[PDB]
RNA sequence: CACAUUCCAACCACACCUGGCGUGUGGC
């Protein structure tokens, strides 16, 4: 939902933003590269490594850092994910629950 | 159990029917809360009421049936009419409905239609077959309003100098350029007075915005028609609205083939009224007018047509000049060229008391080839010929001798000979 | 500073309506009150702007007079050798200069002040030329009613106050309507509401005439007597200077056409319209007419009238409240 | 007023049946205007109205059109809460 | 006391009137868990 | 004719604010 995801005004026209969006934004970037090369025709080769990354961004949307290369949006930290909100201390059982 | 029968009577009237009544003390209300009392105490007495108005779209969907008495404008007695009936019977602004009405109900506060008979002084039935006004062919004006008198009164000289300097035909355009105190009320009375006396099967209207409260209760009471005014007493919100009233109903009059005159005073106070009104859009040119700002007088003074199926629409607004001040001079400019008729009244005439003032050869008509015959066009062009050598004032003068000598203009233009 | 003096004075709404010389005088006031507020002593202070050539400057007044109570604006009317007085009154000095006046109290109170002076000025001046107007009949919308007053609208932001003595006692009034009197008293110095118009007040009536009749007004029937009674009754006697003119057929109308157009405007007001005399003794029958008077006693000592009514007449002399004897002892 | 609780797998056509539309632009909202996108990850016909009791348009505004959708952006009026 | 977003203002507004009950209602984070939970490809089901 | 709502003397509705996340430091 989208207040559920974290967005608030801040001071300026920079808006504090979640990790969750820069994530959804990327798989709906990917999917629609994914979706006009499809369109054109494009060949084995280069629709094959589009799968690639739209499987890569939506693993890393669903659990980053597992598949094995934690990806970073901002500060050069690693994001926060799905799962993240949910483990180790600082999930929703452990922190919200 | 009318509206317009206790629309139209005095105030006095309505004292002395509601004191037989049995009524409240109906001196501490106003005329609208008068009738609105007293129909409520009639229903009380159990008949279902008739009344009229004329129809105005609000922007929440549902319309308002005002009366001339309120000049149109929001009242206690105006007729609630829900969107509905607004989608079956097609109705819009400008719409004059007449028909059964019942006081609020329970809990509400307006007169409520329910059952609508004459839309336009027409069959309901025959009221969705309706031209719209936009998708009109305008023409030139061809038939002539002939608005000589022929009686040979001492004003009806005013009328003819008409017939002599700049004539008239059905859906003309014209505009009176007149400095303030030179006549305007006077020509404006008579060119009503004679409208009135010899085409009685056209509707009459009468626009005042921004006038003094003694020349409307003078209009409203000298001019054989429903005239409707607004006075300095109120803000520009009412003469604006006003002003969609008065022209959606003769839209929609036209629209029922009709032929409609309005005659407005005046123009420069409608202007400042919709200049006031109008927000501002960052477009200011010398005077203090907005660009948009104009918008609406062009709008209301392009309405002005000749309809070619039947019906039209005759517009004739005055304008005032030489005020001192630039914004109404820039005004009276851009309405320099729109009009195809003009009566030009200058003061230099009125200063010696000697009226109608009127500007001869400043003055004319656009294509009045088509309003007049052929001899009539060939005197008039050798009057101009006469007069133009001459000055104003003393050539007027001549006019007004010539005129005052012959009866009608026939003798006069065989005199001219 | 002076530059904002100069947009203010230029961006006022109202400007011929107060002219710069009067808006420099708010403004020299309102520096003065501010000067004022500043020490904690009292010293009268004049600005003198300088309009179009300089910047304001203050200076001291000094209110010569005998006394020493706060002696910042006390001298005496004999100091004039040193420091170059040489007068006996009316000596002032301009010892402190350049004042300031733009902070935050001083701005405080100049808004204040000017408000204050904008709309005083305003309102003396669309009373003012209605003043020359004074007894005539106008017209105007009212604004507002209640129990003690009620306001009234003639155009261009005119207010205008009608008492409830001036308001008949069953008088109606309705934000609306346009309630039409005659004004009668003007006074440019109140500090509220002080255009006056009443219509319960005999001189209206007058003025009725003067807007109905058309024998009043060019003096052929002179209105000589009146005397009133709100919504109840008014007697009046108007004399002819003719012979051939008859005020029952001239003032009354045709059959009650203008006796009843008045008694309308006044709201149901009896109106007996008489002939005035130069005798006592006609005047006082005219007075109680309609009745059948078979006396008269004068005395000029006591300046007392005696009429014995008939017997059976009562209520056709007297009447309910007396009245018909009342407005003829008014 | 409810028994145990329930887990199991998302079918497709169950995520379907969860979705209220589709969100097409990468857009979340707008630089000059805060008000959110058409169909970006925040909208309105899809989410709901951002604000209570009011259409993103602003034509049905009142509580008397509390209930419906608009003719031109379609948001159901109701309160944000429903997002 | 904490998550009811219907509960403490009902709670709050009973206990300004002098009432000194309370009503259950559910947990609002709870429902953001279930939501989170939706959004990935599990399926989070109340019962009865 | 019918469905459906009705735009304005105090005032009810138009309220009030950054732990998104990390880092650093200190205390228990
Ligand atoms: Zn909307």
């Amino acid at each position: 939902p989208p207040d559920l995801r974290p967005l608030v005004p801040l001071d300026g026209g920079r808006f504090a933003t979640s990790d969750l969006n820069d994530l959804y934004r990327r798989v709906i970037n990917r999917n629609n590269r994914l979706k006009r090369l499809l369109d054109l025709a494009a060949p084995d080769i280069i629709v094959r490594n589009e799968k690639r990354m739209l499987q890569e961004a939506v693993d890393a949307l669903l659990d980053n850092g597992r598949r094995g290369r934690a990806i970073t949006g901002s500060n050069k930290r690693p994001l926060k994910s799905l799962a993240d909100m949910i483990k180790g201390k600082q999930g929703r059982f452990r922190q919200n629950l | 159990m009318n509206l317009t029968e206790l629309k139209n009577t005095p105030v006095s009237e309505l004292i002395t029917l509601g004191e037989n009544m049995g009524l409240e003390n109906l001196a501490r209300m106003r005329k609208q809360d008068i009738i609105f009392a007293i129909l409520k105490q009639h229903a009380k007495s159990g008949e279902d009421i008739f009344g009229d108005g004329v129809l105005e779209i609000l922007q929440d969907g549902f319309g308002f049936l005002r009366s001339a008495d309120s000049s149109y404008l929001a009242g206690p007695d105006d007729i609630y009419v829900s969107p509905s009936q607004i989608r079956r019977f097609n109705l819009r602004t400008g719409d004059t409905i007449s028909g059964k009405i019942r006081p609020p109900k329970e809990g509400e506060r307006y007169f409520a239609l329910l059952k609508v008979n004459e839309v336009n002084f027409d069959k309901p039935e025959n009221a969705r077959n309706k031209i719209l006004f936009e998708n009109l062919t305008p023409l030139h004006a061809n038939s002539r309003l002939r608005m000589e008198r022929g009686n040979g009164s001492t004003e009806d000289l005013t009328a003819r100098v008409l017939d002599l300097a700049s004539p008239i035909g059905r859906g003309q355009r014209g505009l009176i350029v007149a400095p303030p105190k030179a006549g305007k009320t006077m020509l404006l009375q008579n060119i009503a007075q004679s409208i009135a006396y010899n085409h009685p099967d056209c509707v009459l209207m009468v626009l005042l915005i921004d006038e003094r409260p003694e020349e409307v209760t003078e209009m409203q009471r000298l001019v054989k028609g429903e005239v409707v005014a607004s006075t300095f007493d109120e803000p520009a919100s009412r003469h604006v609205q006003v002003a969609e009233m008065v022209i959606e109903k003769a839209k929609r009059l036209v629209e029922h083939k009709k032929d409609v005159i309005i005659l407005l005073d005046s123009i420069t106070r409608l202007a400042r009224a919709y200049n006031t009104v109008v927000p501002a859009s960052g477009k200011v040119l010398t005077g203090g007018v907005d660009a948009n700002a104009l918008h609406r007088p062009k709008r209301f003074f392009g309405a002005a047509r000749n309809v070619e199926e039947g019906g039209s629409l005759t517009i004739i607004a005055t304008a005032l000049i030489d005020t001192g001040s630039k914004m109404d001079e820039v005004i009276y400019e851009e309405f320099k060229g729109t009009g195809n008729m003009e009566l030009h009244l200058s003061r230099k005439i009125a200063e010696k008391r000697v009226f109608p003032a009127i500007d001869y050869n400043r003055s004319g008509t656009r294509k009045e080839e088509l309003l007049t015959t052929q001899e009539e066009l060939q005197k008039m062009w050798i009057l101009r010929k006469i007069i133009h050598p001459m000055g104003e004032i003393d050539a007027m003068e001549f006019l007004i001798n010539k005129l005052a000598m012959t009866k009608t203009n026939d003798d006069f233009f065989e005199m001219m000979k | 500073m002076n530059k904002e003096i100069l947009a203010v004075v230029e961006a006022v709404s109202n400007e011929k309506a107060l002219p710069r010389e009067k808006i420099f005088e708010a403004l020299e006031s309102a520096l003065a009150t501010a000067t004022k507020k500043k020490y904690e002593q009292e010293i009268d202070v004049r600005v003198q702007i300088d309009r179009k050539s300089g910047d304001f400057d203050t200076f001291r007044r000094w209110l010569v007079v005998d006394e020493v109570t706060q002696p910042t604006k006390e001298i005496t009317l004999e100091a004039a050798r040193y420091e170059d007085e040489s007068l006996n009154l009316g000596d002032y000095v301009e010892d402190q200069i350049e004042s300031v006046t733009f902070d935050r109290i001083t701005t405080q109170t100049a808004k204040q002040v000017i408000v204050q002076k904008v709309r005083e000025a305003e309102r003396a001046m669309v009373v003012d030329q209605f003043r020359e107007h004074e007894g005539e009949i106008i017209t105007g919308v009212v604004k507002k009613v209640n129990r003690d007053n009620i306001s009234l609208d003639l155009g261009n932001n005119a207010e205008a106050v009608i008492l409830r003595e001036d308001m008949l006692p069953r008088e109606n009034f309705r934000p609306g309507d346009r309630v039409r009197g005659v004004l009668y008293s003007v006074r440019p110095e109140a500090r509220g509401a002080q255009l006056f118009v009443t219509r319960s007040k005999p001189e209206m009536l007058i003025e009725l005439f003067r807007i109905e009749v058309p024998e009043i007004g060019e003096e052929v029937i002179e209105i000589k007597a009146a005397a009133r009674d709100p919504g109840s009754r008014a007697k009046i006697a108007v004399k002819t200077n003719d012979k051939r003119i008859d005020p029952v057929g001239a003032c009354v109308g045709m059959r009650g056409a203008r006796v009843q157009a008045v008694s309308t405007e006044l709201g149901g007001e009896r109106i007996d319209i008489v002939l005035w005399d130069d005798n006592p003794a006609q005047f006082v029958i005219n007075a109680m007419a309609p009745a059948d008077v078979a006396s008269i006693v004068v005395d000029e000592d006591k300046h007392t009238m005696d009429i014995a009514v008939e017997a059976g007449n009562l209520a056709q002399a007297i009447g309910r409240n007396g009245q018909n004897v009342r407005l003829a002892s008014q | 007023e409810f028994d145990a609780i329930k887990i199991a797998l998302a079918s497709p056509d169950m995520i379907r049946s969860w979705s209220f539309g589709e969100v097409k632009k990468p857009e979340t909202i707008n630089y000059r205007t805060f008000k959110p996108e058409r169909d970006g990850l925040f909208c309105a016909r899809i989410f709901g109205p951002v604000k209570d009791y009011e259409c993103l348009c602003g034509k049905y505004k009142r509580l008397k059109h509390r209930g419906v959708i608009c003719e031109k952006c379609g948001v159901e009026v109701t309160q944000t809460k429903v997002r | 006391k904490s998550d009811d977003v219907n509960g403490r203002t009902k709670m709050y507004k009973n206990i300004v009137d002098g009432n000194h009950q309370m009503e259950p209602g559910m947990p609002e984070s709870f429902n953001v868990l279930l939501k989170e939970i939706r959004s990935l490809g599990i399926n989070i089901e109340l019962e009865d």
